[PDB]
């Protein structure tokens, strides 16, 4: 299936999504730091059969499976600057989004 | 002695430039492949032909090696390569050598390759028609096809004739005549009675492979005949030391009865006392014999001269078809020079060419009249083509998505062109029939995809495959935390109770190799999977607690 | 775990043995899905599961599923790694002869058949059928048939006749072979064959085959039936980027083999004709060729691409092979780069790591030491510590570190030094810290260049880098044991300045109490720092059994040289440092205070110097104008008449006194001499300088000028430079070495105009273009000297052997240009010196030869000590640690174990750095003059020798050359020498010569002077001839590591009499192993066999290793494993470099306990 640009990530605990706006991009005026989101993309995949004591964990504390990875784009290590622009590109299959 | 200068002259030089070998070489040879062996022979020498001249430096700096068995042996072919002149070394050029010794074919030859390809069959068919049980065996096709077991048009594809029931009328012809014959060898006129029988059949026609297996069943008949004949005469002629003038004179001309080997031990001879302990697997193979012989409608010498003539036929008809190939391979180099671009090799282009040049070989008929070019030119470039669709791609695209994809591309390179800078995707689906999302994955479709040793490059001179990364590794702090949770699981449940413990165990998969279900836990704990359920239930919610769960809470990520 | 290699011939059974499964179709994946096919060269059947524990299709997901093989799919579900591990086989419908052992030069299959190469070419390649035992019907058993001879000699003969053509006819030749029967037939006629080619075939093909009887190997072996296929993760398919894929060629070059294949079992079935199925026989033999070893047969196929694909054999070879750069060169973890800054308050231990990189690289120590002390509960926990990076992840930092080396390297490792263990000390900012007194080991200045640290990991790796590589343990350079801690350039010119007196400054003659008071007076501004003062100084001396007397006196000294003896330890006298203290005397300094004190006292005392030349020479103020360049006034008089004298002798040329090249000569001689005149007229102005003074007349004192100061106290620069900043620059070069002859009379303080700027660009771009390409192959000469002298350990404690070379001072026609004090001093003596009164012992007998020993033997003026050399080790597999000397880079002698062979050629090759990289003539020089000394090359024009000792003669004249016979004066003359009436001979036909003594002039050919004199005569020759070089350019590096190099050289031996052993004669075998068999021999009742020392170039020598894993690294590969597979080789590893391959400790270091504890082991 496809990956969408969406700010509804997984574990990260909304304190890194708070850069992002509701489409998933960060504002032109914000200050990151090396791992902060730019933009939050989720990703489909499978199940893959996480082994016991991961079984348990996950029966104890009943926080199910994502079934989606966080392929997404953070800042690289070590910069810290201004975003000063956000240029988006949609195929013409694709709608668009709220940024867009 | 001319190249021998070159080489100790290269050999006191410690090098040689292009020219000074082009100068030593000799002049008989005029291909650049002989000229390029000599020059990679000479450098192993080694002297290291180069273009320019070394400097000063480059002669001390430069390492020597290696002496010297490669000195000799080198030595010993470059002696020997200048006598034979016309060595060559490519597939190719030895193919289209062996290909030239032939002579072309012409048009009145093409006609007489093809009857006589014709005629041998035909004796084939007459051979294999002379055998009953080949008839007998028809029959029953025919009537388990009648039974509805197979197709009045699949066993055979009708008869000589063009409806199957004029068809089915011969079928009961050919069963009134098979009565009349078979039931009545009482000799005089039955010779000329299956005569009657097999040429009735004649103007029929069964499917091929049907046929190919009757010609298998009067193989194997015939095979094991003469194996009969095989145990027997080795066991007397090695085992008994048996003159070949007692077996032509006992065994051929009746090669039946127990009078050739049976009475043969009475023949006032060492050997003929030999086969006494040679008479037993003799005689059972006699008894194979007179079984087979019962099993041939005839008996065995004369079933043995029909499938000999229908050897006779067949030898004739595949060399036929020999000298047809033989003539026409010019005509598929012609036709695989068209392709040789398109992913394989020249060599592979023919070789597919000829399999379906055989192909149409054996489809020829010239009652026609047509040019055999005009015919086979079809099969050709259709098994060439689908030998390009199959086997030149490294991920196998089938071959109707091959034609979609020519398809696109014949569609895109004129609609750019009329359309102005290119057609996209909507654009295409809408001048081509598709659906627009069938395009998109065409479009998708990957192309001939890397070499992984392509340089990325100069850096480092490392080839792409340096920065394609393990997506499936387990990383050290992974496992680390992987196995640190383990620890953590186990003194985790140690703080329960032995049944909690035990049942939260074995209903996940800790330390065992399960997965347990409520049943198979229940049956251990004798509860019907409901208590079990509740007992699950009642550990999962004491580790539940904080303060017994702090720790398995930070395994915890989010 | 294994201890041993074993290499063999693959059976076809065997490569079925190894198989999981037969490969069928070529697919690869499914176009759409991308799943593996059924039989594709990426199966699951086959080669095992996609993902770990979970079938292809996906029946089976569950680890508890394991090993258990699904029924819809056939893939057992396991780990995706056995996907890495299993072969496939591919089975040939026809038999295709392996490349390998046919194309190769001896071509085992055609010296194994006795048949010639093009001739099995013809058979295989099908065009001609060869008899294969054709009864007795008068064919010829390997005698080729073409095809009309092959019908024509079948007519007549319907009888068997038993021909055929093609891979099956080789292997029903292989496979019909007896190869003891042939054994035995040749050495029944090596009886009787006595003549050279014939018998000398004879045993050289009987060898092979005696050698394939034993390997178990079949002959037909080498006709491929069965083919193995590389497992699918050896040779991926993995996806890139947007449905991009990316293969290796090597699935390509399989999916020809079974394309082809397939297609010939269809046209076997098809029953094509003789012409078909012939043509894709080719074809498929040519495939599987390609495969193997693309290239061989011309041309390698191309992919999608212009270029070949790449094959097995070039999986293996080339720098893009798997020895080359993924066997020993490989990327490492725990290891980060950055860019080196000075950090001069460092001690020598210790560098300064950013805190940045200190966190990356000890992340799991930090991990670890969180969830110890609690402060982390899981190591999630930690992680995230740690990536916030919070307040204790730094006190865990300061503790993790505290005693953890780490290894800074740079990258041309030319020697051990570029790799040195330090203590981390953690900074702010990003560029690690390097001590200034490590530069000249690392070869780094501090304008941008890079530095690799690496982290050692284990308890035993920490003990190594702190033990053994610390940079306080590595001071002296092993090369020569001269200290490599000497002070540069601002600690130098401080330690000049202020160790340099002037005639009048502040407070003159007082009479100071000692160096603190001088100190003080100086600190308070009331005295200057060259001020000649009378000083009490109290100097320690250990004059003694190491006593440490005292004695105090009042020296006249400057008032630095005073406030600089507080810094001097106590053995030293007070004589180092009341001189000025250039560099050199500096260096000195260091030196006799390693000498006297150790290596405690002299870390201590480096770093003290260190501070205290960069504390003076930040109060010297010591700056650079343009008033410090002082043009001489007499500069333009000289020109004048330079100028003058050249156009006179433009005047005579045009008069035609002279010619035109003759004028030439003359007027770039005028121009040099009239530049001498300039320099030498500045630096008589530069040098000095006028001052007053106590009474109040003018003197002359050394000038304190800058640039001067700069370039007299050896801290940088020099007259030359100092001659083109203020003097004349003088004629320029051209590329071609020619000089122009219009020189540049201006200097640097003046300018040069376009044209002379121009001029010196020539000269210029010439140094530069060839400094840029010698840095290109800057470790070649490291590395092929490390090919033949790597496997060389000091093994042994003492071998016992009195042999050993007589040390004695080279006498360079003049005086002496090296002592014999300095070529003998760490070596240990072979027999006893006498003193001059020849009867005293001076110095016994194995007695190091430290500073003691030497001093008494100069002393004595004993000028010839016989020593033990490395080449003349009676030690066997080894070298013994008396026959080796002393360290060098350690003060004490050598430890059993250390891998002196390796030390041996980077001493060799970072030294020849510093030579010149072209060689010039003057006695040449350079570097590739050196290692063509190694490779031991014959010289064109050898001075010949005198082969055998007896009355001289001559014989016939001019056969081309003279004839001459030596006849002994009681034995027999047959050696007689074809002399060269051009090599114009030295001794008359009546002066009776001795043998090993010259005939004609010219250069010796080395392997002439081993077979006539000593193998002390071919080392003391290789070893003055490249010393030769190394004092041309004035380098010093000593002449144990060249003995080591030449006793690695003349390794083998020659057999003459075989005696009573089992040697062939004319025979070449390792010279170790036919010393311990005659010994062994004649240790029983039989008599050893005798045999001629060899000699062998580097790259001759490094050829002929006893492994193969190891001798397929520096050699060619394909030979290498086809002759050792035809041998039946086994490795037993027992080496340096395949124990790096294989992946164990080498017998080197520290794994020389390892290697004799499993020798232990084994042996039991
Ligand atoms: C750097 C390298 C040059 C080597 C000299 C060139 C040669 C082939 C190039 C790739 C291929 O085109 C396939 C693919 C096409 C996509 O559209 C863009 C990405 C891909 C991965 C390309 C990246 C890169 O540009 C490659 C590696
Ligand atoms: C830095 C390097 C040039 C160095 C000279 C550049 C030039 C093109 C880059 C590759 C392409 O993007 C294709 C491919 C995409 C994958 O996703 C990641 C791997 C690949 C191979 C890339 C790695 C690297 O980044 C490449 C080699
Ligand atoms: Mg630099
Ligand atoms: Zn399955
Ligand atoms: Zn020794």
């Amino acid at each position: 299936g496809p990956e969408e640009i969406t700010a509804d990530i997984p574990n990260v605990g909304e304190a890194a999504l708070s850069k992002l706006d509701e489409s998933g991009i960060v504002y032109i005026g914000a200050e990151v730091t090396g791992g902060d989101i730019l933009v939050g993309k989720v990703t489909p995949k499978g199940e893959t059969q996480l082994t016991p004591e991961e079984k348990l964990l996950r029966a104890i504390f009943g926080e199910k499976a994502s079934d989606v990875k966080d392929s997404s784009l953070r800042v690289p290590n070590g910069v810290s600057g201004t975003v000063i622009d956000v240029q988006v590109f949609t195929r013409d299959g694709v709608e668009k989004d709220k940024r867009a | 002695s001319q190249l021998k200068l070159l080489v100790t002259r290269g050999k006191e030089q410690g090098y040689l430039t292009y020219a000074e070998v082009n100068d030593h070489l000799p002049e008989d040879i005029v291909d650049s492949d002989q000229i390029e062996d000599i020059i990679q022979m000479i450098n192993d020498m080694g002297i290291q032909v180069m273009e320019e001249a070394p400097d000063a430096d480059d002669l001390m700096l430069a390492e020597n090696t290696a002496d010297e068995d490669a000195a000799e042996a080198a030595a010993q072919v470059l002696s020997s390569v200048e006598s034979e002149i016309g060595r060559t070394t490519d597939p190719v050029r030895m193919y289209m050598r062996e290909m030239g010794t032939v002579e072309l074919l012409t048009r009145e030859g093409e006609i007489d390759i093809a009857k006589r390809i014709e005629d041998g069959i035909n004796q084939v068919q007459c051979s294999v028609a002379e055998y009953p049980e080949a008839i007998t065996y028809l029959l029953e096709q025919y009537d388990r096809v009648e039974a509805e077991e197979a197709r009045l048009s699949d066993l055979i594809t009708g008869f000589v004739d063009i409806d199957p029931e004029l068809a089915r009328e011969k079928f009961a012809e050919l069963r009134a005549q098979y009565v009349v014959t078979r039931d009545t060898i009482k000799h005089a006129t039955a010779q000329e009675e299956i005569l009657k029988l097999s040429e009735v059949f004649k103007q029929f026609r069964l499917v091929p492979k049907q046929f190919d297996y009757l010609v298998n069943s009067m193989r194997v008949m015939m095979d094991r005949v003469r194996t009969q004949e095989r145990l027997i005469m080795k066991l007397c002629v090695e085992q008994c030391k048996m003159p070949k003038k007692n077996f032509i004179t006992l065994f051929t001309g009746n090669e039946t009865s127990d009078t050739w080997f049976n009475a043969a031990i009475a023949m006032n001879k060492p050997w003929s006392e030999k086969l006494h302990d040679v008479s037993e697997e003799v005689h059972r193979a006699l008894q194979k014999l007179q079984q087979i012989e019962e099993e041939t409608g005839l008996t065995i010498e004369q079933v043995k001269d029909i499938n000999r003539r229908m050897s006779i036929g067949e030898a004739k008809a595949r060399r036929a078809k020999k000298e047809m190939v033989e003539a026409n391979l010019r005509l598929v180099i012609s036709i695989a020079k068209k392709y040789t671009n398109r992913g394989l090799q020249f060599l592979d282009l023919i070789q597919e060419g000829n399999i379906g040049l055989m192909k149409a070989v054996d489809k020829f008929e010239y009652r026609r009249g047509y040019k055999f070019s005009t015919y086979a030119t079809w099969w050709i470039r259709q098994a060439i083509t689908r030998s390009i669709a199959d086997q030149a791609r490294t991920i196998r695209i089938p071959v109707h998505m091959i034609e979609t994809i020519n398809k696109l591309n014949r569609i895109s390179r004129q609609m750019l062109q009329e359309m102005g800078r290119e057609p996209t995707p909507e654009e295409l689906a809408e001048r081509m029939l598709m659906p627009e999302d069938k395009i998109r994955k065409v479009l998708k479709i990957a192309k001939e995809p890397i070499s992984m040793e392509t340089p990325i490059g100069d850096d480092e001179d490392s080839h792409l495959g340096d920065f394609i990364e393990d997506t499936t590794l387990e990383l050290p702090l992974d496992s680390a935390t992987t196995e640190s949770l383990r620890a953590a699981t186990h003194d985790v449940l140690a703080g329960l109770t032995a049944r909690e413990a035990k049942v939260l165990r074995m209903r996940f998969g800790i330390d065992m190799n399960t997965d347990y279900t409520l049943e198979e836990v229940g049956k251990q704990f004798d509860v019907t999977r409901e208590r079990i359920r509740q007992i699950e239930a009642k550990a999962l919610r004491k580790l539940r607690h904080p303060s017994r769960s702090e720790v398995l809470r930070s395994f915890l990520d989010d | 775990e294994f201890d041993a290699i074993k290499i063999a011939l693959a059976s076809p059974d065997m490569i079925r043995s190894w198989s999981f499964g037969e490969v069928k179709k070529p697919e690869t994946i499914n176009y759409r899905t991308f799943k593996p096919e059924r039989d594709g060269l990426f199966c699951a059947r086959i080669f095992g599961p996609v993902k770990d524990y979970e079938c292809l299709c996906g029946k089976y997901k569950r680890l508890k599923h394991r090993g258990v093989i699904c029924e819809k799919c056939g893939v057992e579900v396991t780990q995706t790694k056995v996907r890495r591990e299993r072969m496939g086989h591919i089975e040939l419908a026809s038999p295709t002869a392996h490349i390998w052992f046919l194309k190769s030069l001896p071509s085992r299959i055609g010296l194994l058949l006795d048949m010639p190469l093009r001739d099995i070419e013809r058979v295989l390649y099908f065009e001609s059928y060869v008899v294969i035992e054709g009864g007795m019907t008068n064919l010829e058993r390997q005698q080729i048939l073409t095809e009309e001879q092959y019908l024509d000699a079948l007519e007549e003969f319907g009888d068997e006749f038993d021909a055929k053509m093609g891979a099956e006819a080789i292997q029903a030749l292989l496979k019909s072979m007896d190869l003891e029967q042939e054994c035995e037939q040749l050495r029944e006629e090596l009886n009787e064959t006595n003549s050279e080619t014939k018998r000398k075939k004879l045993t050289k093909r009987i060898k092979l085959l005696e050698a394939f009887v034993q390997s178990g190997n079949k002959p037909e072996w080498m006709i491929l039936t069965v083919l193995p296929v590389l497992p699918p993760d050896l040779r991926p398919l993995v996806p890139l980027d947007g449905g991009r894929f990316a293969t290796s060629d090597l699935n390509d070059l399989y999916r020809r083999v079974i394309n082809r294949n397939n297609r010939l079992k269809r046209l076997l079935d098809l029953a094509a004709p003789d012409i078909i199925v012939r043509n894709e026989k080719r074809m498929l033999q040519e495939a599987v060729d390609a495969l193997l070893d693309n290239g061989r047969r011309g041309r390698a196929i191309t992919g999608s691409n212009k270029r070949p694909l790449k094959s097995l054999a070039d999986m293996i070879k080339g720098k893009q092979g798997r020895f080359r750069q993924n066997l020993l060169g490989k990327r490492v973890d725990y290891s980060g780069r950055s860019v080196i800054t000075v950090g001069p308050y460092l001690r020598l231990h210790q560098c300064g790591l950013p805190k940045k990189m200190a966190l990356e690289l000890f992340k799991p120590f930090i991990y670890g030491k969180l969830e110890l002390r609690g402060l982390a509960t899981t190591i999630k926990a930690a992680k995230k510590m740690v990536e916030r990076e919070e307040a204790v992840v730094w006190d865990i930092l300061d503790e993790v570190i505290r005693e953890h080396p780490v290894l800074l390297n740079r990258a041309p490792t030319l020697h051990r030094l570029g790799i040195q263990a330090f203590e981390p000390v953690l900074i702010e900012g990003k560029a690690i810290q390097l001590h200034p007194l490590v530069c000249a080991a690392y070869n780094a200045d501090f304008d941008g260049d890079q530095m690799a640290v690496h982290v050692p990991l284990t308890l035993e790796a920490q003990l190594e880098a702190r033990a053994l590589m610390m940079s306080t343990n590595n001071i002296l350079s092993p090369a020569n044991g001269e200290p490599i801690i000497v002070p540069s350039q601002d600690v130098v010119l401080g330690l000049y300045y202020m160790t340099r007196d002037c005639v009048n400054a502040k407070g003159e003659g007082m009479v100071l109490t000692g160096p603190k008071e001088a100190e003080r007076l100086y600190r308070s501004g009331l005295a200057s720092l060259h001020a000649r003062v009378k000083v009490r100084i109290t100097e320690y001396e250990k004059d003694a059994n190491g006593e440490l007397v005292a004695k105090t006196s009042l020296k006249d000294t400057t008032v630095g040289r005073a406030i600089l003896w507080m810094i001097v330890p106590k053995g030293l006298p007070y004589s180092i440092v009341n001189q000025a203290l250039g560099k050199k005397a500096i260096s000195k300094m260091l030196n006799t205070c390693y000498r006297i004190l150790g290596l405690k006292p002299t870390v201590i005392f480096a770093d003290q110097i260190m501070y205290t030349g960069f504390a003076y020479a930040a109060r010297s103020g010591a700056s650079v104008g343009i008033d410090d360049m002082v043009i001489p006034e007499k500069k333009h008089e000289i020109i004048s008449e330079a100028e003058a004298e050249v156009a006179e002798i433009q005047e005579q040329f045009q008069s035609g006194l002279v010619t035109a090249g003759e004028r030439y000569n003359k007027v770039i001689d005028i121009w040099a001499a009239a530049n001498d005149r300039v320099s030498k007229a500045m630096m008589d102005n530069l040098q000095t300088e006028t001052v007053i003074n106590r009474d109040g007349q003018e003197e002359k004192q050394v000038s304190f000028n800058s640039i001067y100061m700069m370039a007299d106290s050896g801290a940088r620069g020099s007259a030359a430079q100092i001659r083109q900043l203020a003097g004349m620059r003088g004629l320029m070069a051209k590329p071609d070495g020619s000089i122009i002859e219009t020189p540049i009379t201006a200097n640097f303080r003046e300018g040069l105009n376009v044209l002379q700027y121009f001029i010196s660009t020539h000269g210029a771009r010439k140094g530069l273009a060839d400094t840029a390409l010698k840095t290109a192959n800057s470790g070649y000469l490291t590395r092929r000297l490390v090919d033949v002298a790597q496997d060389l350990v000091v093994t042994e404690d003492d071998c016992g052997t009195h042999e050993g070379i007589m040390m004695t001072p080279v006498i360079e026609g003049g005086d002496v240009k090296e002592p014999l004090r300095d070529r003998v001093l760490g070596r240990v003596t072979a027999e006893d010196v006498l003193k001059p009164g020849t009867a005293d012992i001076l110095v016994p007998r194995n007695t190091l030869l430290h500073e003691q020993w030497c001093d008494l033997l100069e002393e004595n003026s004993v000028d010839a000590v016989k020593v033990r050399s490395v080449v003349s080790c009676d030690t066997d597999f080894g070298v013994c640690a008396h026959c080796y000397g002393r360290d060098l880079a350690r003060g004490h002698i050598i430890n059993k174990g250390e891998a002196i062979g390796v030390i041996a050629a980077q001493s060799i090759g970072e030294p020849g750095t510093q030579l010149t990289m072209r060689t010039f003539h003057i006695i040449t020089g350079g570097l590739p003059r050196v290692a063509d000394l190694f490779e031991a090359r014959r010289p064109k024009e050898p001075a010949i020798l005198a082969e055998i000792s007896g009355i001289v003669s001559f014989g016939k004249e001019t056969k081309g050359k003279r004839r001459l016979v030596i006849t002994p004066v009681d034995g027999s003359d047959p050696y007689e020498e074809m002399i060269p009436k051009w090599r114009q001979l030295n001794v008359f036909e009546g002066e009776r010569v001795e043998r090993g003594d010259v005939i004609s002039d010219g250069p010796e050919a080395p392997h002439d002077i081993l077979r006539l004199r000593g193998v002390h005569a071919v080392t003391r020759y290789i070893v003055n001839e490249v010393q030769d070089v190394y004092r041309l350019q004035g380098v010093k590096i000593n002449d144990k590591h060249i003995e080591v190099i030449v006793r690695q050289m003349l390794r083998k031996a020659t057999i003459v009499n075989a005696g009573s052993s089992d040697f062939l004669e004319g025979e070449q075998v390792e010279y170790s192993r036919v010393k311990i068999a005659n010994r062994e021999l004649e240790a029983n009742g039989k008599v050893g066999a005798t045999y001629s020392r060899d000699l062998l170039g580097i790259t001759k020598a490094s050829l002929a290793t006893e492994s193969f894993i190891s001798a397929a690294s520096f050699q060619e590969t394909t030979r290498v494993l086809t002759e050792a597979a035809v041998a039946g080789k086994r490795d037993e590893l027992r080496g340096l470099k395949e124990n790096v391959i294989v992946g164990r400790l080498i017998p080197a270091g520290t794994g020389y306990a390892y290697h004799q504890d499993r020798m232990r082991r084994r042996a039991a």
